[PDB]
Order: C-alpha cells, then sequence, then structure tokens
C-alpha cells in the first residue's frame, strides 16, 4: 500500500506532455482559452493515473 | 539624461514594487513572487541555506 | 580591450565546481578545516 500510494502521489510530479506538472503554474501562465489543451494533457495523465 | 540598456550578461539592479501586506493562520489564498495557490500559512522551524 | 561583462562581489581545504552550461556561467564552492 505505501508503494502504490507513494507512486499514485509521485504520479502529481509528472507532466503528460503539459506546460508544468504544476496547475497553478498553466492558470498563472495562461489565459483559459490556450490553457484548456494543457489541462486537458494533466487531466488525461492524473486521470489514467 | 540616464540611458538604459539591457545585455546578456545578468542584471545586478533588480527589484518589484510594493505589494499587499502579509497574514498567518488564517485559510487564504497567497501569490508569493508569482508561486499563486491557496493554504494557510505559518511560522516554520525549517533550516534554510 | 572588446568587453562585454564585469562584475564585483594546509589544514584548509577550498572546493569549487565551475559550470559553463552553455545558459549562463554557474559557481558552486565549500570550505572546510581537514587533516594534513
Amino acid at each position: 500500500n505505501a508503494q502504490a500510494l507513494n507512486t499514485l502521489v509521485k504520479q502529481l510530479s509528472s507532466n503528460f506532455g503539459a506546460i508544468s506538472s504544476v496547475l497553478n503554474d498553466i492558470l498563472s501562465r495562461l489565459d483559459p482559452p490556450e490553457a484548456e489543451v494543457q489541462i486537458d494533457r494533466l487531466i488525461t495523465g492524473r486521470l489514467q493515473s | 539624461v540616464l540611458s538604459f540598456e539591457l545585455l546578456h550578461a545578468p542584471a545586478t539592479v533588480c527589484g518589484p514594487k510594493k505589494s499587499t501586506n502579509l497574514v498567518k493562520n488564517k485559510c487564504v489564498n497567497f501569490n508569493f513572487n508569482g508561486l499563486t495557490g491557496t493554504g494557510v500559512l505559518t511560522e516554520s522551524n525549517k533550516k534554510f541555506l | 580591450n572588446n568587453c562585454t561583462f564585469e562584475y564585483v562581489s594546509f589544514k584548509n581545504l577550498r572546493e569549487f565546481v565551475f559550470k559553463n552550461i552553455d545558459g549562463y556561467f554557474k559557481i558552486y564552492s565549500k570550505h572546510t578545516p581537514i587533516n594534513l
């Protein structure tokens, strides 16, 4: 269970082809339109994780 | 007459303008140097270099 | 001299790393007292 959770949590640090691993960076660098493509990559990656 | 120039060398004169004051112990939104987020702010024991 | 940049700031061992990392030049360092 520790190996599973410390993988699930550590996958939050992964980029999945977005501009950053941290969602607040995207929202603070990009206006919602251009951000949505980046956020959709993080959603798909974190969801598959 | 004062002249302003920008080269590839790192600029030694730098510094942003005044910003809003600090709050502690409350749940708050924050922005430190562009680091936007939400949380609780407190002192810390952390031995930062 | 075609100048382009300027800056101003045996028991002792001093250690350094010099790293011209393509994108700009980094310095790291330490000092320690040691045996001879």
